[PDB]
């Protein structure tokens, strides 16, 4: 479960950190957010090699573009780089789903999503992975544009603990981002197992489970 | 190793004079004399077998070649040069002709066929010219009976009759008095005998000499029977009989 | 004269001349001495610095953990075929779980500089080599030239004023040769033979450079405080 | 890819005190079992190694040459080629164990199970096996085919652990590779009576033993059995 | 392929077919750029040996590269048309996958790219062409003027000129053309940018080619009538 | 059809201690329903203090090895004799794996070191190449079984402060490598008790700032 | 080795000037000359054929006027081989547009595309570059009637009225002269004619040393026809202007 | 003519000897290596006042860690800086660290020798290539169109540098501040620069662990020019 929305504060990147193989449970301490550059992000589900590698490489094409240009390379330019990479390689079996967070001057706060059949899309809000519904049903209940910074901190980590429950495939720990002007900074890692009998105790939901 | 030539051997001088193609012209001018004659009802083209040893067998080297039915060749200068250009001239009348429209090509075509492959000999890089003027006779069903001229260069002009090589400075003058509009083949025949005993030397009978013509169809010489549009080559060479033949009333 | 355009033109005396100009940019190069004995086998080499400002130019490199050589003449190409040989001592590792021949390397750095002097386009390599090391028939000294002729020796020198080194190796033969299982004084032997060929200037602490390899020692360069102990 | 036509059956292989054995039947095997005898499984390369082959025939010829080819190729401008710059067995192992992985690597495999048996030149035993997936083991006891599930558990009795080969002699080991033969013979559909067994021993050299049959079979008790259970006559 | 190297050093250091390459801009047609507060100006000579000439059909000396740059060039005319292509290729590519229209600079660099690997590639000589490249920045009103020529080095000018006789027009803007106060608007532009070529061309007739550049895709070139009258209020003005 | 995989079971685990790390793994090497070698080493000194194990089909793991020790040697040829850093290792093989992400190695990879602080490191990696450091991993057949005892046994999850009502965790802290070992020899004879594949000998390599150690322990030979 | 060999076709002289360019141009000024008029209502194309023999078939010859498409023709000036080698590519280059668009290729479009093969040939490839001229006569919808030359260097301009080979100097000077903008086709005609009968090296000009063509809008209601004369043709249009 | 890989008598390949005739025509470019830094100026020389002399790059990033200058036919260096950037940031992605300052320039010298008859000839253009790694320290190295490379405590290159070389001997110790050697090559620069330096026709930058590779604002080199001359003046 990987989530990014747009508000009046800038932009809210929440991200789980399980990794399954089969039923298996593999790791529950990826990071499914890579830090590109101090004011671009990208977020990791599908393969988590084909994520790593591309988004690690993708990186690596942001600077090369900022030493030839002498200036911070776009989110639209940044996206459809790995968009147009990705698409040279359709049909051969990558599977990603990648959502390219960031602000520049020029664009204001920006969140792309792009994935291995080739789709590049511009949105305000975005949820991907298997638990991309659990979060969608949280986000969209209590998303306002105006929402405070600190109230949208806590609805990204809320509609990802909402996935890491219901969804078999997402859970382990909270990792949560918020992005301004000044770039994006780190909100902390929240294990999902202490996070979940807090919340519930003082948000007084999660009742379906025994108390 | 390797062909290192990847640049022209043909270049302009400061007079705009390309030295290769010049030089080749040079090579057809000391060539033996060959001519053409086209007629009302056909055309002949002839040439003298300039024997290199009398042990030689001068049959076995034909001046005179057969291109399609319908087309033939003879030259004036370097007999291997044309040898080749023979052989390639009748593989790109199939390969770039009959195996697309399943008819052998018009004269005018086969030409400028024959001329594309002489233009790239002057610009490709490492080769020299073809030392070879060629005539091509030829007939097709839309354009009648023809007689072409093709040069070092890759020009080619069609011609009511001329001479290549040796002695035709001469030899058109010859043509210019005796041809008219009117000639019948057996006419063109006889002028082209006429023509090519000024410019031979030596012997001049059915064995020193070289003629063919481009005329009616030759069942005879087609080798089937059934097919009543199939009528048969025009290309006829004559034999050293037919010429000794047309050599008593000369 | 008419005949050094290329390496493709032989001389009416039937010389390569382009080859001969190479052989030239070695004896331009600084000094370098190799030998051994039955147990080692040493390289001592002169670096030489463009100003007192500027470092001092690295002349030996490691090919192998048993094998490498000294150069003299254009670097670039001793990177070239150092390179070459590493690659080739490491397809005999991987393929073949065996350490190169000394032998073998110098027949593969004979052939691949041949084919640069009989091919148009192409130069001659503008250096010459000594390599050393310790494999299965114990301890080699190779001194390869761009021509193509590789030599196995007891000892040799390279570069300007080498002969000096040369003849001195070539009287201390029967000395240095019986130097086993002590590797100080062969190295001793080999600093005071390369001493043979310096005028003015003489050997400092960044300006030495020695390597050495043996029955237990792995192919090692000492460079800086490490090679003071032999001033 | 591929599919093998001629096969061989298992070659089986211990090391003992002062060497090692390796022995392999003559027969190839064709399609619903029909047999052929007369085919060599035994490849020595030197004087210090033999390389036994199983699975297709052709891709042993194959690699038959590769191994003849090596040797050749050993002796170019080497004057120790017949000393020092010989070629040892874990040289030839490891030049057909890269030739096995990067045949499969190319999916066009050779299909053959390969034990390189030999002595190296300090004296030390070398045993190991590589088959068409580039897949290497080395073990006291080495088997392919059939010879893995039957020769090794009899082979392993002999020398179970490293510590018990200084214990084994070559009598010992070539009784029980011969006994581990005839087993083979008794169960083995694609075995033949005859086969070849060669002894690498660092005192005593290359021995070869070639057209060699099964001796000492019990099929007298074979009389008593009549019908598959209640049958009396 | 044809390999051999046409481009290499001369015992002075120099290389004789790049600086033979600059003799044929010296030889092309004069082309100036003259740089306002709010806009560029390119002017370009146009001989006059040539009449009967179809103005019409002929190509122009200014090229549109995108809608927002303009190339002009001294030197070989059918080089030219290879340099403005690579370039034309290049705005769409860049288009396509950054998503925003090319730099003046950015466009300058690689043109000016182009003209080097020439300089040093095996069968190939070196472009008989010196290029001014001029327009605005995506979403700026900053004017940017750019020169290339055939070696590959390229640098920004206020105002810069290229071709026959430019050494002459150059020292005429380098007294009239003030850092501190450029032309202020569009008509003072192109009067200094006229004034300039009339130092060199002959005649003000159909000798003087005039492209205004503006910022947002504001190209349009001057017809005849309206560059005459430029022509004639400069010569009433010189007669003092 | 040929099928180029293969399975030659075998398990492996690696252990993150303060000042050292531990890479284990059985001796045993199987094909289905046979034994192979009951003694085939598969954990491997690196070079420059990094331990190696590439567990699955052993031809693709023996391959990938080879391949970085030679990756090692050419970092020294290319970098003037540089340590490569585990850290710089762990993205080399990242590489290594990813270049054959359409016809991948069937190998789980562990390596072990100390990062460049000195403090313990283990990098586990998938077989296209995604790596993640960790302070514990088991690899390979019995991953399953000794996964879960090492969560319980070294990260001390699901124990509590005894009192506390279950409000206080059981404090994290740092093992020593007679602990560590401990829970490596007990968790292979775990898995050799309930896992076919699993059995015969015990190899563990111990990486400190004074180099690389090996300890050797039987197991049930069944 | 080959290098000894190489003439170097494609460098600078010390002045700027391509040598083999300035050489070809050179050689096509000893061609037959060749002139172009654009009128208001028409293009006329008039060519000197280089001095005839009297035994060559004047009526099946083709040495001077080529047609590319339906819309556009050619003249040449230079080596007739090389020009044919070009007109093929042209004659192709126009097919392929009209197979990607279903519309006849822009006259400058095509003109444009034949100039940059014969550039390609003056910057790189180590070949001599082709020793031809060629006044391209052509409409389209856009630009409707157009006169173009290209030349070996590469290089195409437009014209009213223009001149390639032999006199071009004289020819000029004489079109110049004569020519005004709200010119007819028949005008020009008889310009064309004038312009090659003072110019000409032979000793008077006749239909047999002369090819001609004419793109009209002759044909009914906004189409272009292209008119190769015929001999008799030439000899009639000859008469009727009074040069014979 | 004669073959571009030809070797002289005096066994010099003639098409890098004439290379390195190019580069002494090329305008001046000093490099200084400090334990608190290493400084980079360049001679701009604009070729008319019209031209716009910060559009003058002749002081290039590689990487944060690494500076490069150029003095030549700097047209030729394009692809150079190119190459460097390109096998910084690949040798990045490959093993998560910073590339060592000699391996960066080792990598930029494979390609000086690749010429012949591979590009047709060889660069016009040598580089002083400045960097800090945490193996090495803080370094200078000339990277030369002859494939060869020496580090440098101090190096001029172009038009002025025998010059300019002489008198880096006598002023360069081991102990000099990074206030002191941007001073140095201002000092030696206007001693060596045809017009009079000010901030718009030379440009300085530097290199250091912590703040990494930084071009001087013309504001900045402004006030180190006038602090340059006022003590010049002060004895």
């Amino acid at each position: 479960t990987t989530l990014a929305f747009r508000f009046q504060g800038g932009i809210i990147v929440a991200v789980d950190s399980r990794a399954t193989a089969g039923n298996w449970v593999a790791s529950q301490t990826v990071k499914k957010v890579i830090e590109i550059n101090p004011f671009l992000l990208g977020t990791m589900a599908g393969g988590a090699a084909d994520c790593q590698f591309w988004e690690t490489w993708l990186g690596s094409q942001c600077r090369l573009h900022e030493l030839r240009e002498k200036e911070r390379i776009s989110v639209a330019a940044a996206s459809k780089i790995l968009s147009n990479l990705v698409y040279q390689y359709k049909g051969a079996g990558l599977s990603m789903g990648t959502m390219i967070c960031g602000y520049t001057r020029k664009e204001g706060p920006t969140i792309y999503y792009v994935d291995s059949d080739g789709t590049r899309l511009k949105g305000d809000i975005f949820c991907v992975g298997s638990g991309q519904t659990f979060a969608y049903g949280v986000l969209d209940s209590n998303y306002k544009w105006d929402l405070s910074v600190e109230d949208a901190l806590y609805l990204g980590k809320r509609s990802i603990l909402a996935a890491a429950h219901r969804d078999a495939y997402s859970g382990g720990s909270v990792n949560l981002y918020h992005v301004t002007e000044d770039g994006w900074i780190y909100h902390g890692n929240h294990d999902v197992g202490e996070l979940f009998w807090k919340v519930k105790e003082e948000e007084g939901s999660f009742n379906n489970v025994i108390g | 190793m390797t062909d290192r030539y990847s640049f022209s051997l043909t270049t302009f001088s400061p007079s705009g004079k390309l030295g290769q193609i010049d030089y080749a012209l040079t090579a057809v001018k000391q060539g033996v004399t060959s001519l053409g004659i086209k007629a009302t009802n056909g055309v002949v083209i002839a040439t003298e077998k300039k024997s290199s040893s009398p042990l030689a067998m001068s049959e076995t080297l034909s001046k005179v070649s057969l291109l399609t039915p319908d087309i033939g060749a003879v030259y004036s200068g370097m007999g291997p040069d044309y040898r080749v250009l023979v052989d390639k001239s009748r593989k790109v009348a199939h390969t770039s002709y009959k195996r697309i429209y399943g008819e052998y090509p018009p004269t005018k075509l086969l030409v400028s066929e024959v001329a594309k492959i002489m233009q790239e000999a002057t610009q490709s890089g490492g080769v020299r010219p073809f030392g070879v003027s060629l005539l091509i006779a030829g007939h097709d069903e839309f354009n009648g009976f023809s007689l072409y001229q093709v040069d070092p260069s890759g020009s080619y002009f069609p011609w009511k009759a001329t001479a290549i090589g040796k002695g035709s400075v001469a030899a058109k003058t010859f043509l210019e008095k005796r041809w008219n509009d009117e000639l019948e083949l057996e006419d063109a025949i006889h002028i082209a005998l006429l023509t090519l005993k000024e410019s031979v030397e030596g012997e001049f009978n059915g064995d020193t000499i070289e003629l063919a013509i481009i005329g009616d169809e030759n069942p005879d010489l087609l080798g089937y029977t059934g097919i009543p549009t199939d009528k048969g080559p025009r290309f006829r060479k004559l034999t050293s009989q037919e010429i000794n033949d047309r050599l008593e009333a000369l | 004269n008419n005949y050094d355009g290329d390496t493709v033109t032989f001389s009416p005396t039937g010389r390569l001349f382009q080859v001969e100009y190479a052989l030239e940019a070695i004896k331009q190069g600084s000094v370098t001495v190799g030998l051994r004995s039955n147990t080692h086998a040493v390289l001592v080499a002169l670096k030489r610095n463009a100003d007192e400002l500027s470092s001092y130019q690295k002349k030996i490199i490691k090919c192998d953990e048993h094998m490498g050589l000294s150069l003299a003449g254009l670097a670039p190409d001793a990177r070239v075929l150092s390179n070459y040989l590493r690659q080739q001592c490491n397809y005999s590792s991987l393929v073949f779980n065996r350490k190169l021949a000394v032998e073998r390397a110098g027949h593969l750095l004979c052939d691949k500089a041949q084919k640069n002097t009989q091919s148009y386009g192409g130069r001659p390599y503008g250096v010459g080599l000594l390599i050393i090391g310790y494999d299965k028939s114990g301890a080699h000294l190779l001194e390869f030239q761009p021509s193509g002729n590789v030599t196995e020796l007891y000892g040799t020198a390279i570069g300007a004023r080498s002969q000096g080194a040369k003849t001195y190796l070539e009287r201390t033969l029967d000395t240095f040769i019986k130097i086993d299982g002590n590797p100080d004084e062969l190295i001793k032997a080999g600093v005071e033979a390369i001493s043979q060929s310096l005028r003015d200037e003489s050997l400092t602490v960044d300006n030495l450079s020695i390597a050495i390899v043996g029955k237990d020692t792995p192919f090692t360069i000492y460079d800086g405080e490490a090679v003071a102990k032999y001033i | 890819t591929q599919q093998p036509i001629v096969t061989g059956t298992s070659v089986i292989s211990m090391k003992y005190d002062n060497g090692v054995i390796i022995a392999a039947d003559n027969l190839g095997s064709y399609g619903s079992l029909l047999r052929f005898n007369g085919v060599e499984r035994l490849i020595p390369v030197g004087d210090n190694t033999v390389v036994g082959i199983s699975g297709d025939i052709s891709d042993m010829q194959h690699i038959e040459r590769l191994l003849k080819d090596l040797v050749t190729e050993n002796a170019y401008d080497n004057p120790l080629a017949d000393a020092e710059e010989a070629l040892e067995p874990s040289y030839i192992f490891e030049y057909l164990a890269t030739v096995m992985y990067q045949r499969r690597s190319k999916m066009n495999p050779l299909w053959n199970a390969i034990i390189v048996a030999g002595v190296q030149s300090n004296g030390d035993q070398f045993l190991r096996y590589v088959n068409l997936l580039g897949v290497t083991y080395s073990s006291p006891t080495l088997a392919t085919g059939f010879g893995a599930h039957m020769a090794n558990p009899l082979l392993r009795k002999v020398v179970d652990r490293e510590s018990d080969i200084p214990k084994t002699t070559v009598q010992v080991a070539e009784e029980a590779i011969v006994n581990a033969m005839r087993v083979l013979y008794y169960r083995d559909a694609r075995s033949s009576r005859n086969f070849s067994l060669a002894i690498i021993d660092k005192n005593t050299g290359l021995t070869f033993k070639k057209n060699l049959q099964v001796e000492n079979m019990k099929w007298d008790f074979a009389k008593d059995i009549k019908g598959y259970g209640t049958q009396k006559i | 392929g044809y390999d051999r190297a046409l481009s290499i050093f001369s015992p002075d250091g120099h290389i004789f077919q790049v600086e033979y390459a600059l003799e044929a801009v010296k030889r092309g047609t004069c082309a100036v750029g003259v740089k306002g507060k709010n806009c560029v100006v390119l002017g370009c000579e146009r001989r006059s040996t040539l009449k009967l000439q179809d103005t019409r059909i002929t190509p122009s000396k200014v090229s549109k590269i995108d809608s927002h740059v303009v190339l002009s060039f001294s030197g070989l005319n059918a080089d030219s048309r290879i340099l403005i292509e690579k370039a034309r290729v290049e705005a769409q590519s860049h288009r396509l996958t950054l998503e925003d229209p090319v730099t003046v600079e950015y466009l300058t660099r690689y043109v000016a790219g182009v003209q080097q690997r020439y300089t040093q590639s095996g069968g190939v000589r070196p472009f008989g062409v010196s290029t001014l490249i001029a327009g605005f920045d995506p979403r700026d009103d900053e004017p940017k003027l750019y020169q290339t020529e055939p070696s590959g080095i390229y640098s920004s000018w206020s105002a810069q000129t290229i071709g026959r006789n430019s050494k002459t027009v150059r020292e005429f803007l380098e007294k009239n053309y003030d850092r501190k106060e450029p032309p202020a608007t569009v008509e003072e532009c192109v009067k200094l940018t006229v004034r300039s070529l009339l130092e060199v061309v002959q005649t003000g007739a159909k000798n003087i080619e005039i492209t205004v550049v503006k910022p947002d895709s504001d190209i349009v070139a001057l017809s005849s009538e309206e560059i005459n009258q430029y022509v004639t209020q400069i010569e009433q003005e010189k007669q003092e | 059809q040929f099928n180029p995989y293969g399975d030659n079971g075998g398990t492996i685990l690696g252990i993150a201690g303060e000042d050292f790390a531990v890479l284990a793994g059985d001796t045993r090497n199987i094909t289905d329903y046979s034994i192979n070698s009951r003694y085939e080493p598969k954990v491997f000194d690196c070079g420059d203090n990094i331990v190696m194990s590439a567990n699955g089909f052993a031809a693709d793991g023996d391959a990938l090895v080879k391949r970085f020790k030679n990756s090692v040697k050419w970092y020294h040829f290319d970098h003037n004799d540089k340590k490569l850093s585990i850290n710089s290792a762990a993205r080399n093989i990242q590489h290594l794996l990813y270049g054959k992400r359409f016809f991948p190695y069937y190998v789980h990879t562990i390596i072990a070191g100390l990062d460049e602080d000195g403090k313990g490191a283990v990098y586990s990696f998938d077989p296209v190449g995604s790596y993640e450091r960790e302070q514990c991993r088991a690899g390979g057949a019995a991953a399953s079984l000794i996964m879960p005892f090492l969560d319980n046994q070294v990260n001390f999850k699901n124990q509590y402060e005894p009192g506390t009502n279950g409000k206080v965790k059981k404090p994290l802290k740092y093992l020593s490598v007679e602990e560590v070992i401990k829970l490596v020899r007990d968790s292979f004879t775990s898995a050799t008790e309930r896992h076919i594949q699993v059995g015969d000998g015990l190899e563990i390599l111990i990486v400190t700032k004074d180099g690389v150690r090996k300890e050797f322990y039987e197991l049930k030979r069944d | 080795g080959s290098r000894r060999y190489d003439s170097r076709t494609t460098i600078f002289s010390p002045e700027g000037r391509l040598y083999q360019v300035e050489y070809a141009l050179e050689s096509i000024s000893h061609a037959g000359t060749a002139i172009g008029i654009m009128a208001s209502d028409g293009i006329v194309l008039a060519a000197e054929r280089k001095v005839t023999s009297t035994l060559l078939e004047q009526d099946t010859s083709t040495e001077k006027l080529y047609k590319l498409n339906d819309k556009i023709a050619v003249a040449v000036a230079g080596l007739t081989a090389d020009a044919e080698i070009l007109i093929n590519t042209a004659r192709i280059h126009a097919q392929n547009y009209l197979k990607t668009y279903n519309e006849d290729i822009p006259v400058e479009i095509l003109v444009r595309r034949l100039s940059d093969i014969k550039q390609g040939y003056t910057q790189h490839g180590g070949l001599r570059p082709f020793g031809v001229s060629f006044i391209y006569a052509g409409y389209d919808d856009r630009y409707g009637y157009q006169l173009y030359t290209s030349n070996p260097s590469g290089n195409y301009t437009g014209w009213k009225a223009i001149s390639v080979g032999a006199n071009t100097s004289a020819a000029q000077t004489l079109l110049q002269m004569d020519y005004k903008d709200d010119m007819k086709v028949d005008d020009a005609i008889e310009l064309a004619l004038k312009t090659l009968s003072k110019t000409t090296d032979s000793s008077a000009l006749t239909y047999d040393r002369l090819e001609f063509a004419t793109i009209r809008k002759g044909a009914n209601d906004g189409e272009v026809y292209q008119k190769i004369f015929k001999p008799q043709e030439i000899k009639d249009i000859l008469v009727k202007t009074g040069i014979t | 003519d004669r073959g571009v890989s030809t070797f002289s008598p005096e066994g010099r390949l003639f098409q890098v000897e004439y290379s390195l005739e190019a580069i002494k025509l090329g305008s001046t470019a000093i490099g200084i290596a400090t334990k608190e830094g290493v400084v980079l100026g360049v001679e701009k020389r604009a070729t008319s006042p019209l031209l716009e002399s910060d559009s003058i790059e002749k002081i290039v990033e590689i990487d944060r860690h690494i500076g490069c200058a150029m003095s030549g036919l700097t047209a030729d260096a394009r692809s150079m800086i190119e190459h460097a950037r390109t096998a910084a940031v690949t040798h990045n992605l490959y093993y998560d660290e910073d590339i060592n300052v000699e391996s960066l320039t080792q990598s930029v010298c494979d390609l000086a020798l690749r010429f012949g008859e591979l590009m047709s000839r060889p660069f016009g253009v040598a580089l002083l290539i400045a960097g800090h790694d945490a193996d090495d320290g803080y370094q200078l190295f000339h990277a030369e169109p002859s494939g060869t490379f020496y580090r440098y405590n101090a190096k001029a290159i172009g038009s002025g540098s025998e010059g300019a070389q002489a008198e880096l001997l006598n002023e360069w110790h081991s102990s000099l501040t990074l206030k002191e050697a941007e001073l140095l090559v201002l000092k030696i620069l206007k001693q060596v620069m045809e017009e009079k330096l000010d901030e718009n026709n030379a440009q300085l930058s530097c290199i250091t662990k912590q703040d990494g590779f930084k071009i001087y604002d013309n504001e900045k080199t402004a006030e180190l020019i006038k602090e340059l001359k006022e003590k010049e003046a002060a004895e």
